[PDB]
DNA sequence: CCCTCCCCTAC
């Protein structure tokens, strides 16, 4: 297929669904524990 | 003089007799100066370009970015057949006061010392600031006199070569947020460390000739390699004395606060 | 034959020298036959008037740039002129520098910048421990190698 | 004789040996060499002056 | 102002030569590296020459413009032929008061890149040049000057300023002004800088 | 809309000359990814007057991603997931310009935490 | 962002943004302020664009304006743009984070050691006449292997070691095994479990993002790591 | 007026006649002065000759063409080869305020440096030169002085 | 502002 057909084939049969934009999907969250406990072996002076 | 001892010889071959160039009563660094002076000279005709170069290598020389090996002289010592003891030579002290601390420091005849120049105060004759090698890079605040090597080792000869031609060399001598200079900064320090890396590398290699090892202890080995015939090892104990300085600009404040 | 002179043309005298008698009359008029460069300044800031003299000798240094070349003259006299400009409104200029040339930048980027008829010699090294670098002494510092070698080359049996 | 045939400025072992032979040596001072020769472990610092010494000895001849 | 407007102008003189030079194949396109800095952060991609000479030559052409600016109302860089000297393109970059003495770095770079983006749209339409023997060359129309007339009086240089003003005022030289094709495109309209752009081929 | 999209897009290609990306006219039109796509290729049909080159993109399986330069083999077209245009360029080079930009109501996806001024 | 993929569903799951390193390319032997300024604001652009969607995690490179030893300090506060000034201020750590060369991120307990590479590309400029009886993909993760079973992360001291990185107490000697290891800005991709006394450590080869544009999407829950190509 | 445009153009047709001779092989280099003189402010070398005898002919020349110039509408110097008596090429020039003709000469000489500086080198020994009062072609337009009633036209031609 | 003493280079 040439690639107007796709073009054709995919954009026309757009959903344009679930894109509210006034609540949007939170991110996972991922936390980083060693961010304030204490000794980072690799910090020197 | 450029020779053409054929026709056929395409380029010339730069025979010097007498002039500084083949004398061993100085220093390497006047040798290439005067060498590329001459050369400059006699290919382009042009007085301008060796002035430029005069100026920019007296610059360097002022500022401090010499090898610090081009600078020494070495001349034979005869330690006996002096006629006294005021009119022994540069080297000659330098050898005696070698001697005081270890009598078997003693040269062989004809041997040849080599000593470098140090700023001193008023007066202060040539033969009084005399170091060697080893007490002119051991010592804590020790510059060279960029005054007299300057004038009384380059002014000489060049005056001579220029005054054939008409023109006078010393009136050339006296003639929280910040990206900026954090930045500048912190550019100098990483060329510096990978300059002295560089040289801790080729250092490191040069003793595999003896260590036939690769790992750690050939760094210590290598570390204390002190041969004055290598021009690695004056950059490596400059690059050390930079490196243990300027404590001021490597801290938590580089001019950026944190 | 050739390029055509026209329908009423005249030529002038022949000239007096050739292509090779230029430079041996040159030659015995008083002049050498090939001026060779003397030693100049390239920029005419650098001048400062520094061939003066020394001991004596008056030397003659001066610059190829357009400052201190003087004008071409006709008859023995400087041909110059003395009245001010005239600039006149809405003029056109053109630069006069010639650009490098097509090839020369090519060729840059090209170049992408059976019997004993000798002496038998033997050498021997010593190696001492010293006592805080004191150059050892014969008289209070012991040996402890004594590494030799032998020269195979001239070495037989 | 190295003196008297070729004309050079320090005449030592390793400024011969750089400008005759193209080789560099290191150098370590007396006080090395003997803290090396010394040095009840560390196989590498006697492997490195019996070179050293083996080598100033090969460069003679 | 003269303040900031030197270098942006400088900019972008720089970026119209190099592209100019480029997309006519004046000089061969493997001498020439996309890049965004040449001693100036530049406002695109812009490919520029690292030939040493040309870079030189580049930049005096422009200080020497740069310099004569206060009169010059009208720059060309004109792309003449070598089998015969003759104008087959001309590229004008207008200077009408150019709203010069009598800001926002980053809109001055937006409207440089409009109008080279413009440029190298109109460049990406004509017909492919040969090289061999393709050459170019640079023309001004001044407002109310005379050049060539400052070495009337031997000026003995004193500094490097005096030498570059008599090396600029004599490196110009006077000359005169069918089926031509105008074609106008985006020119700079921000505040200080007022420039218009101008084509001709034919 | 589809009226003003065409007035952006027909603007930033012809009078201000510049590569426009359909995360410009997110930004500019507070709209979802997919309906930026949809209004691009809206616009990249009724183009009697065609004076520009789309930068078409396509997503494989396998999470690849591509930007089609031929436009005549296309690897794979089994396996192709989506296929949309990216940007409407001018010019021959593409080279866009990317500068600051103010997301403060156009994010699909927000980062668990939020800023602490 | 969202925005290619339109799966929101399966987009949303990347909860971190880490860089590994080589974040700008230049020779400090010939450079200039300037030149890195705008390569510094290109990248400060992508950040101030990312952020608001997805948490970062920048750390030093062996080409970055930082330390040429292996234990690299964080790059600074300063080096980008103004634009960022509300992230450097302390309390947003979260979702911008200025990392020390070697790290041990803990992951919701997935504790993930990430070196740039400097190691095993010290390793590698070398050439052991021995292991007889080239430059591969299993050979570098064979080096990365060993360098976790004999607990050291940096076996060649002087290349990559540093005067005094520490007295008495070294941090390379490794003193507590990861669940993921992560060596960065190697030529090729590539992923090997090991088993090592009874343990399991996932090493993974991360490739550079100038060529081969590829991106590896580690998960938590399986520690699976699959590859995003972007041409 | 017809003062200074006489003194500018004994420069110009002195400038003229030795960068022909200079940079064509008539008379071989070395023999000339490539670093003294300039010739109108122009940046470029210009070449005089060193022997007084062709200096003083040239300028005779030049005189006596002038001393005529109403009768005269092309002044031409041809390059003749010799042994086979051949005009090769033939360098032509055709027939109110000073600082006007002097511009006008200037780019006049300007365009004849530019254009001889861009031919191809010939062979030692072999071309004399002869020039001619007017009283397959390959063309050549130069730039010309319009502004002054002596209006001149400046071609060549070759082979 | 001239002397000796020292260095070492050239035929
Ligand atoms: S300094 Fe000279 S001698 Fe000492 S190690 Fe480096 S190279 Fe070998």
């Amino acid at each position: 297929l040439h690639m107007d057909a796709l073009l054709t084939k995919f954009n026309e049969d757009r959903s344009l669904q679930d894109e509210n934009l006034s609540q949007p999907r939170t991110r996972v969250r991922i936390v980083d524990d060693n961010l304030y406990n204490k000794s980072n072996p690799f910090q020197l002076c | 003089g450029f020779s053409y001892e054929s026709p056929s010889q395409t380029l010339p071959i730069f025979d010097a007799k007498g002039i500084e160039t083949v004398r061993r009563d100085g220093i390497p660094a006047q040798q290439k100066i005067i060498e590329k002076c001459i050369r400059l000279l006699f290919q382009t005709k042009d007085l301008s370009k060796i002035k430029k170069y005069l100026q920019n290598e007296f610059f360097k020389i002022q500022i401090g970015k010499v090898s610090a090996q081009d600078f020494c002289f070495a001349k034979e010592v005869k330690l006996g057949a002096y006629k006294s003891e005021k009119t022994a030579p540069a080297g000659a002290v330098v050898v005696k006061r070698r001697i005081n601390e270890d009598h078997r420091a003693e040269p062989q005849y004809k041997e040849r010392i080599p000593y470098l120049v140090v700023k001193g105060k008023q007066g202060q004759l040539l033969r009084e600031r005399c170091v060697s090698p080893e007490e002119f890079l051991e010592g804590e605040n020790l510059e060279l006199d960029s005054e007299y090597y300057i004038n009384k080792i380059l002014i000489p000869p060049l005056d001579r070569l220029f005054n054939l031609i008409g023109i006078n060399v010393g009136n050339w001598a006296q003639e929280e947020k910040r990206s900026t200079t954090t930045l500048s900064f912190l550019i100098k320090k990483l060329k510096r460390q990978k300059e002295y890396q560089t040289l801790k590398t080729v250092c490191r290699t040069c003793s595999y000739r003896y260590t036939s090892d690769a790992g750690i202890e050939n760094d210590h080995i290598a570390s204390k390699c002190n041969s004055y015939d290598c021009p690695v090892f004056y950059s490596r104990v400059k690059a050390e004395r930079y490196l243990r300085d300027n404590q001021s600009v490597q801290r938590e404040e580089a001019l950026i606060s944190l | 034959a050739g390029l055509r002179y026209g329908k009423r043309a005249f030529v002038y005298g022949e000239p007096p020298f050739g292509y090779q008698d230029i430079l041996n009359k040159l030659e015995d008029e008083g002049f050498p036959k090939i001026d060779y460069k003397d030693p100049f300044f390239s920029n005419p800031v650098d001048l400062e008037n520094k061939p003066y003299a020394y001991a004596g000798k008056r030397f003659e240094i001066s610059s190829t740039h357009v400052s201190t070349r003087i004008p071409v003259q006709f008859g023995g006299e400087t041909v110059s002129v003395y009245n001010k400009p005239t600039f006149d409104m809405f003029s056109s200029w053109k630069y006069a520098l010639k650009p490098p040339t097509y090839d020369a930048v090519q060729k840059w980027y090209n170049k992408v910048p059976s019997v004993h008829d000798s002496l038998t010699h033997l050498t021997l090294e010593i190696h001492a421990n010293t006592r805080s670098d004191k150059i050892p002494d014969p008289a209070i510092d012991e040996v402890s190698m004594i590494i030799w070698c032998l020269e195979e080359e001239t070495f037989p049996l | 004789a190295l003196r008297s045939d070729v004309n050079l400025t320090q005449y030592t072992i390793e400024s011969a040996a750089f400008n005759i032979l193209h080789k560099r040596l290191p150098h370590f001072s007396f006080e090395s060499l003997t803290n090396m020769w010394n040095a009840k472990k560390s196989t590498t610092e006697l492997k490195t002056v019996l070179n050293y010494w083996l080598s100033r000895a090969q460069i003679n001849i | 102002m003269n303040r900031w407007v030197e270098k942006w102008l400088r900019v972008y003189l720089k970026c119209y030569i190099n592209l100019i030079l480029f997309y006519r194949n004046v000089y061969p396109p493997q001498s020439f590296d996309y890049t965004t800095y040449q001693s100036f952060n530049l406002p695109q991609f812009v490919p520029i020459n690292r030939h040493p000479a040309l870079i030189d030559y580049i930049e005096e052409l422009i200080l020497d413009v740069l310099s004569k600016l206060t009169h010059v109302y009208r720059f060309s860089i004109c792309i003449i032929n070598k089998k015969n000297d003759l104008c087959i393109e001309k590229y004008v970059l207008d200077f009408s008061e150019l709203q010069h003495v009598d800001i926002t770095e980053t809109e001055v770079f937006d409207e440089f890149r409009s109008s080279l983006n413009s440029l190298i749209m109109h460049l990406e339409k004509l017909p492919k040049v040969n090289d061999d023997t393709i050459t170019f060359e640079a023309v001004i129309n001044a407002i109310e000057l005379e050049l060539g007339h400052k070495l009337d009086r031997n000026r003995r240089v004193d500094s490097l300023e005096e030498k570059a003003e008599i090396e600029r005022d004599s490196n110009w030289v006077k000359c005169q002004e069918p089926k031509i094709k105008l074609t106008s495109l985006v020119g700079s309209d921000v505040g200080p800088l007022i420039i218009h752009q101008f084509s001709e081929k034919l | 809309m589809d009226q003003k999209a065409s007035y952006f897009i027909n603007e930033k290609l012809f009078t201000e000359v510049k590569p426009v990306l359909f995360t410009d006219l997110i930004h500019h039109l507070k709209i979802g990814p997919s309906m930026a796509k949809k209004l691009m290729f809206d616009y990249y049909k009724q183009t009697t007057n065609a004076k520009y080159n789309c930068v078409v993109i396509c997503c494989y399986k396998d999470q690849t991603i591509k930007i089609i330069h031929d436009l005549s083999n296309i690897p794979q077209q089994d396996s192709i997931i989506d296929c949309f245009i990216y940007a409407f360029n001018p010019m021959d080079s593409f080279i866009p310009y990317y500068d600051i930009i103010d997301q403060k109501d156009c994010l699909t996806i927000k980062n668990s935490y939020e800023l602490k001024v | 962002m969202g925005r290619i993929n339109n799966k929101i569903d399966d987009i949303s799951l990347i909860g971190r943004l880490l860089i590994c390193g080589n974040s700008v390319d230049f020779d400090i032997k010939s450079v200039n302020k300037d030149e890195l300024m705008i390569s510094l604001t290109e990248f400060s652009k992508f950040l101030h664009n990312i952020l608001p969607s997805i948490s970062v995690d920048i750390m030093p490179g062996t080409n970055d304006p930082s330390d040429k030893s292996l234990p690299q300090q964080p790059f600074h506060k300063s080096l980008f743009d103004k634009s960022l000034e509300s992230y450097f201020n302390g309390s947003n750590k979260e979702i911008l984070n200025l990392v020390t060369n070697p790290y041990e991120f803990s992951y919701n307990g997935v504790d993930v050691l990430a070196v740039s590479g400097k190691n095993i590309n010290d390793i590698c400029k070398y050439v052991i006449p021995s292991n007889d009886n080239k430059d591969d993909i299993e050979h570098r993760l064979d080096l990365m292997e060993c360098t976790m079973k004999w607990q050291n992360i940096a076996p060649t001291a002087p290349d990559t070691l540093w005067c005094y990185p520490y007295t008495d107490k070294d941090p390379f000697v490794l003193d507590k095994w990861p669940h993921v290891y992560i060596v960065a800005n190697q030529p090729y991709f590539g992923t090997r479990v090991v088993e090592i006394g009874g343990k399991n450590i996932k090493i993974i080869s991360v490739p550079e993002f100038s060529s081969t544009g590829m991106i590896i999407l580690l998960d938590l829950e399986t520690l699976e790591a699959e590859t995003v190509k972007i041409d």
